[PDB]
């Protein structure tokens, strides 16, 4: 309070604006890394708004579906914009939160006291699975029809509820106007949940404030967001937008598959049934079991060693760049996940099936070589000391 | 006292089952 | 919650005294050869497992298409 | 009105003499067939792969 | 163990001079990197110590915070000065762990708790 | 997929399940052998669904 | 050097003015961009047009 | 080797390039080869007669083509349905009544929808070409079966599609000579439009905003590097030496 | 006052002459 009234941002119609947008106190040596989070947001507000005018012109129906989509393309004013800004758009939001993770691996952005920040992130990627997956199928072409068999059909191997488990969420015997019509409704909900699990991502990080490069206590060197952090993130907003009107206007067919523009039949199976570019490392763990039972059984350990990272504790020193072991073990499996994104297109045969079952388990034997430095490198000032 | 603890707290576990099949009757398993 | 007790002298000039652009292209042969001679063992990381996995499947699919060949 | 690619196909065979010699010696150890199942079928898909990459630099400079 | 003494191994005196190598660039020590956020008990092994001790680690912290800003190093007079490894922190907190050990075999409540995010 | 597979049997490049001709499954996670319905001749040829 | 001061020196002391330059500036570029990939374009491309068609008028 | 068939090679096609347009008196020539050798047994069905106007004919052209077919119109005051002259508003015509009549005529085989077939297979406008001026004699070893022709750029190498683009098989209103590398090519130039008929309105506007976005970028890398100038010249002295 | 009140003129004269800048579009000049 004071007496008679001052700066106008200082009131309360606009304090939690003012302490959490513009006057946030941030240390001042972040780099460009910790700008592809607020380039995230951007990227869930564009599928939002585009999706919503997209709706006013698509029927739910599987004689109608496939052929609502060419009339957006052909009839509809700017229609072909539309549509592209929105099938593009779902791959930038991926390239964007793919890089957002790797930061927070390199500088252990999940250690205490910022172990919710972590696990609030892991429910957000499973959010971002669901609906991107669930919103393939509207096209109705023979990859969403033959990518909706092969994903659904994996819960039959659940022990003896599980057979009752599927001809639940199929509404039926197969896929069909049932399953249609209930992944249009459920598509138009989820990404709204996303948005208020993204507001409370972001209440718990502004308890203790942000990581730096360098990994200590920053309370002595501080500046405010606005202006510097907002003039370096705007920097950040026109690159994107260069780079996102070159998949739309010079190449907006390249991130997708060709067999999704033929009328879905049921009868035929295309020759190779292969998912987008960014399912591709979890559909070759899924594929690397000999048996089906262990493969949903392997999917469900990826998002429970990540849920389980912040909790082992005894590592005083945080990033990477005073670490020299661990900095050679990022890089290690950085290629083991661009090496199963390949195995993840590739035909089930030699060589793939060796190749493709060694990096799933140098996949998780980076879950359980991080804790063995928690021990053997707790004991480094008791013995290097001068 | 503790053992009471637990001695308690494993039939909330069972309370919960009393529970579990109250309304669904999952049947297959 | 931020409060660190400090001491310490600052001096500040004002941003129309100063050249703002040529900063950039001021050293670029010396600051390429610091970036490649501290960063060359963190490449040899992620490029090699890459390149010799590549080099060992166009290996094997060579040498069983030439045994189908009548 | 010859056609203009049969025509190009035919006046791109010298710069290929070897695939085609490869095609050659496959018709003669499969000669006289005993059981059939030996056809030569790699190395006439490497032959028109030769001759289709001429073909394809001059065809559509020669069309209207 | 056997395996991190630098005077009998080979490969633990090459990771010994890695991180000393990388310590003098920002003027820092070993000790500087323990943050009272992460660890409650490294709050409590800072409060003991002297304020002229806490002082020049607040100082060594707000010059290599400015260093990585500007995207350089101290100059090399200054640093043929350093000293990384010597510590000032690592014994102060062994006895506020080691008293902690002792109010649990004996029962009491602990002195200070974290709070719940 | 017919006409392909490690026999000629029922490819199928869904997650990996190499049939063979009878039915049976040779190697794959296919828990159970292929369904089988009742139907007999009538005097030839067609045997009914 | 003297085109500086002076083009500060009439126009934005002044908070109104000013979002009539960068709304009205907006627009003479616009046209001015606008006119050159028209111009680009059909200068790479000569007797490709719809006008070029040399039987345009009779099917018949 | 076989199995998803032979590689088709690159050709320079005039619509490729950043700044390059559609030939269109090349479509002009491609909906004639398409109109008496191929919709005898394909359909389009997602292009209406209006949709030619401005592209390749006049629309005084396409009230006298569209109204040469007889289209069912729906009931009168009697119930009934009766047929019609065609208008601007129809829909190319159907050879078939069904898809099961249509396997009926061919063998059992069905000849797919051409409206977006450049973009349903993989390197789209490449293969259609190599496909048509594709026909061989079969190599050394290989049988077909009778009503199937060889074509090594099918998946398989056998196709249930007759060899039609024969030399002389349209007369060309414009005195082009109709060869059959001629028609291959004039027909592509169809197919590529009807998938893709904004391609135009497209490559335009997108000229338009990568300029006008690569100089909002430089104005943003002065603004930044403006405001930060003060604290990345500032001098500080501390106390501290080691 | 008297400044708020022409300074209240001077950008309702933009408003005026910008939304008569986004719709209706002579625009050789
Ligand atoms: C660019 C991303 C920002 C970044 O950190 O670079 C990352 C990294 C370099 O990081 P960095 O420059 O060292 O960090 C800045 C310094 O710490 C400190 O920075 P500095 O002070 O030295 O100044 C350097 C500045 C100099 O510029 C200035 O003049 C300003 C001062 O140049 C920049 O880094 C500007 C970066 C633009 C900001 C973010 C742009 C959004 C990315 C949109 C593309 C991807 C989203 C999808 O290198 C990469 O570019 C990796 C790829 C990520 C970008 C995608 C573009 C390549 C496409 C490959 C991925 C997509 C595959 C599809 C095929
Ligand atoms: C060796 C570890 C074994 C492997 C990990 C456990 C099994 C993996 C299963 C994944 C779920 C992890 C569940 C563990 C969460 C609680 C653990 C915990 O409380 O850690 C204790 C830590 C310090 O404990 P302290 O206060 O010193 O007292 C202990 C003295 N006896 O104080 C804290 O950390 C609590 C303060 C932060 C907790 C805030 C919530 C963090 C997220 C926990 C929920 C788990 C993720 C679920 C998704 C959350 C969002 C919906
Ligand atoms: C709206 C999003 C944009 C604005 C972000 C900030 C919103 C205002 C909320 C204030 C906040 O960020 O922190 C609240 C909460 C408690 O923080 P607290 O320690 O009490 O406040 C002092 C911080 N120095 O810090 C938190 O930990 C919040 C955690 C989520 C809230 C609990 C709900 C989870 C329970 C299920
Ligand atoms: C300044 C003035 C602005 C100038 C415009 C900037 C030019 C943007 C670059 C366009 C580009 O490189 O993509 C074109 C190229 C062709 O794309 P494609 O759909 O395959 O067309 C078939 C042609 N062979 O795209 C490709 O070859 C696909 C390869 C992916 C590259 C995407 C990045
Ligand atoms: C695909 C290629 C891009 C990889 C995507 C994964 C994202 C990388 C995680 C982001 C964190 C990060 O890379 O930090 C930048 C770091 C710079 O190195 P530095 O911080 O100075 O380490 C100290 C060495 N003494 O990184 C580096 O060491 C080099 C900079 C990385 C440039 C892209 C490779
Ligand atoms: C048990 C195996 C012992 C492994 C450690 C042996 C070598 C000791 C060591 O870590 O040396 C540090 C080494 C390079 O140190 P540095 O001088 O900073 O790098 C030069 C490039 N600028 O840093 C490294 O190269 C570490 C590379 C990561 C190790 C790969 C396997 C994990
Ligand atoms: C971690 C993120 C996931 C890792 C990337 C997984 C994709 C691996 C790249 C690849 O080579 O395959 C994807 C795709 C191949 O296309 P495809 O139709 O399957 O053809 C068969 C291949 N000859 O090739 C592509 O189209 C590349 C797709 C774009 C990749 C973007 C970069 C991914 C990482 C960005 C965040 C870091
Ligand atoms: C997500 C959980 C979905 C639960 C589910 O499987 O749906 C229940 C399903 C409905 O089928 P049902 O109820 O048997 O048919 C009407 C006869 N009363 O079938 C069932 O009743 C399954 C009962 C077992 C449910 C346990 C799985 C949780
Ligand atoms: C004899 C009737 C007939 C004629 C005339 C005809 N087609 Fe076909 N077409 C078919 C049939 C039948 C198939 C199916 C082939 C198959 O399934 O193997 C087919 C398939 C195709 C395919 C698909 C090839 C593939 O890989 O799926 C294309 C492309 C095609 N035709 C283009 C054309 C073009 C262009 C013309 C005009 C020169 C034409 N057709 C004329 C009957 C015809
Ligand atoms: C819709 C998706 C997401 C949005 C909008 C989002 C938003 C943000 C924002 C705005 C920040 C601010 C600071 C910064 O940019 O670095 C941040 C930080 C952070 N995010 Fe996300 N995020 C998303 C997904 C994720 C995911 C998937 C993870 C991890 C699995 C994650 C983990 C983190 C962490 C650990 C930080 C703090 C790191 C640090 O401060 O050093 N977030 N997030
Ligand atoms: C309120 C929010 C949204 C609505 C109403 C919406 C609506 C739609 C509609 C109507 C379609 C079918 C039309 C078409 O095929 O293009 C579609 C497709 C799709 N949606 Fe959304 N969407 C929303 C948000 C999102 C989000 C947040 C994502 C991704 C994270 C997403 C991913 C997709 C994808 C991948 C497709 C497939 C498009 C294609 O490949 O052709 N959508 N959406
Ligand atoms: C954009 O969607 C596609 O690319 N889809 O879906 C039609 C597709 C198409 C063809 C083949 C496979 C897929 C799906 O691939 C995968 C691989 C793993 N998941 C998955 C999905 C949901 C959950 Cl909870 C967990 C795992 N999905």
């Amino acid at each position: 309070m004071r007496n008679q009234r001052f700066s106008l941002l200082k009131q309360p119609i606009s304090s939690t604006l003012n302490q959490h947008l513009i006057d946030y106190p941030t240390p001042s040596n972040l780099s460009y890394w910790w700008g592809f989070g607020s380039l995230a947001g951007i990227c869930l507000v564009i599928q939002i708004v585009t999706g919503v005018f997209l709706a006013m012109h698509y029927t739910p129906h599987v004689d109608l579906a496939f052929n609502s989509v060419e009339h957006v393309m052909r009839d509809v004013e700017g229609g072909w914009l539309l549509r592209y800004m929105h099938a593009n758009g779902a791959s930038m939001f991926l390239i964007v939160v793919h890089l957002h993770i790797f930061r927070g691996l390199y500088h252990a952005s999940y250690s205490s006291p910022r172990e919710f920040v972590r696990c609030l992130g892991v429910v957000i990627f499973l959010l971002m699975i669901v609906t991107a997956f669930t919103g393939y199928v509207p096209p109705w072409g023979q990859m969403s029809f033959w990518g909706a068999t092969v994903i659904t059909s994996l819960a039959s191997a659940i022990p003896v509820v599980g057979d009752t488990i599927v001809t639940w969420l199929w509404g039926g015997f197969s896929v069909d106007n049932a399953t249609l019509n209930r992944f249009f409704s459920l598509h138009h909900l989820l990404p709204f949940i996303l948005v208020g699990a993204s507001l409370l991502h972001l209440a718990a990080l502004h308890q203790y404030g942000s990581n730096n490069p360098l990994g200590v206590h920053s309370e002595m060197d501080q500046i405010s967001f606005y202006p510097y952090f907002y003039v370096k993130d705007l920097v950040g907003w026109v690159a994107f937008a260069i780079f996102f009107s070159i998949w739309i206007f010079y190449a907006p067919n390249v991130l997708g598959h060709p067999d999704n523009y033929i009328p879905a039949n049921p009868m035929p199976t295309p020759p190779h049934i292969v998912p987008e570019w960014y399912f591709l490392p979890i559909h070759a763990i899924l594929r690397s079991i000999p048996d089906k039972s262990g493969g949903v059984a392997a999917i469900a350990p990826v998002f429970i060693c990540l849920l389980a990272l912040p909790f082992f504790k005894s590592m005083y020193v945080r990033s990477s760049s005073f670490r020299p072991i661990h900095q050679g073990i990022f890089w290690l499996l950085l290629a083991d996940r661009l090496l199963l994104g390949w195995i993840g297109c590739q035909p089930v045969e030699a060589p793939f099936v060796t190749i493709g079952q060694i990096p799933p388990l140098v996949f998780f034997l980076f879950f359980a070589i991080t804790p063995i430095p928690g021990r053997v490198g707790r004991g480094i000032p008791n013995s290097y000391t001068d | 006292i503790q053992p009471t603890d637990v001695k308690a707290a494993a039939m909330w576990g069972v309370a919960a089952a009393t529970g579990g099949l109250y309304l669904i009757q999952p049947w297959g398993w | 919650k931020g409060f660190v007790p400090m001491k310490a002298v600052t001096y500040g000039l004002s941003p129309f005294q100063q050249k703002i652009m040529p900063g950039l292209w001021k050293d670029l042969p010396t600051k390429i050869h610091h970036k490649v001679s501290e960063n060359w063992i963190s490449a040899t990381l992620l490029l090699g497992p890459l390149v010799g996995v590549y080099s060992y499947v166009q290996n094997y699919q060579e040498k069983e298409k030439l045994s189908h060949r009548y | 009105p010859v056609d203009q690619k049969k025509y190009l196909e035919e006046s791109c065979k010298p710069k290929c003499v070897k695939a085609l010699l490869e095609y050659q010696a496959c018709v003669k150890r499969i000669q006289g067939d005993e059981t059939g199942n030996k056809h030569c079928t790699g190395q006439y898909f490497d032959y028109w792969s030769c001759i289709d990459k001429c073909v394809a630099q001059k065809l559509f400079s020669k069309l209207k | 163990q056997s395996f991190i003494d630098p005077k009998k191994n080979w490969f633990a005196a090459q990771h010994m001079k890695a991180i000393s190598k990388r310590l003098r660039r920002f003027g820092l020590r070993y000790d500087d990197l323990y943050d009272p956020y992460y660890d409650l008990d490294v709050k409590e092994a800072l409060n003991r110590l002297p304020k002229e001790v806490v002082d020049a680690r607040h100082q060594r912290l707000k010059r290599a915070m400015d260093l990585s800003m500007k995207h350089e190093y101290l100059p090399e007079d200054l640093q043929a000065m350093q000293t990384p490894f010597r510590g000032y922190l690592q014994e102060m907190l062994a006895l506020v762990k080691r008293e902690k050990a002792e109010r649990e075999s004996l029962g009491g409540l602990p002195l200070y708790q974290r709070t719940i995010p | 997929l017919p006409n392909a597979g490690d026999f000629g049997g029922w490819f199928c490049p869904c997650h990996g399940s190499h049939y063979d001709i009878s039915g049976r499954i040779r190697k794959g996670p296919a828990p159970y052998n292929l369904e089988v319905p009742t139907y007999t001749f009538l005097e030839e040829n067609k045997l009914l669904i | 050097g003297g085109i500086f001061e002076a083009l500060y020196k009439v126009l934005m002391r002044r908070n109104s003015v000013y979002v009539t330059f960068v709304i009205a500036g907006a627009f003479v570029g616009e046209r001015a961009v606008d006119y050159g990939v028209h111009k680009l374009w059909e200068h790479n491309n000569v007797g490709k047009r719809y006008e070029d068609i040399s039987v345009l008028g009779q099917r018949q | 080797e076989a199995e998803h068939g032979l590689a088709c090679p690159s050709y320079p096609w005039p619509h490729q390039g950043i700044l390059s347009s559609y030939d269109h008196a090349s479509i002009r020539r491609g909906h004639q080869v398409y109109t008496q050798v191929c919709a005898s047994c394909h359909s389009m069905s997602l292009i209406s007669y209006r949709d030619l106007v401005g592209v390749a004919y006049t629309e005084e052209e396409v009230k006298a083509m569209a109204a040469e077919i007889e289209v069912v119109d729906g009931p009168n005051d009697e119930g009934e349905m009766f047929t019609r002259p065609g208008k601007l508003s129809d829909r190319f015509p159907q050879p078939y009544a069904n898809e099961a009549a249509a396997r009926f005529a061919n063998g059992g085989a069905y000849p797919p929808d051409l409206s977006l077939i450049t973009k349903a297979p993989h390197n789209g406008q490449n293969y259609v070409f190599a496909l048509l001026t594709g026909y061989r004699d079969p190599p050394a070893g290989v049988s077909i079966r009778e009503g199937l022709h060889y074509n090594p750029y099918f998946p398989g190498g056998a196709i249930a599609m007759p060899k039609m683009l024969n030399d002389g098989a349209v007369e060309y209103e414009d005195g082009t000579p109709a060869t059959e590398s001629q028609m291959g090519k004039d027909v592509v130039s169809f197919l590529s439009w009807a998938a893709e008929p904004e391609m135009e309105e497209r490559k335009l506007m997108g000229f338009k905003w990568i300029f006008v976005l690569t100089l909002a970028l430089l104005q943003a890398g002065y603004y930044r590097r403006l405001r930060w100038s003060v604290l990345k010249s500032r001098k500080l002295v501390l106390d501290v030496v080691n």
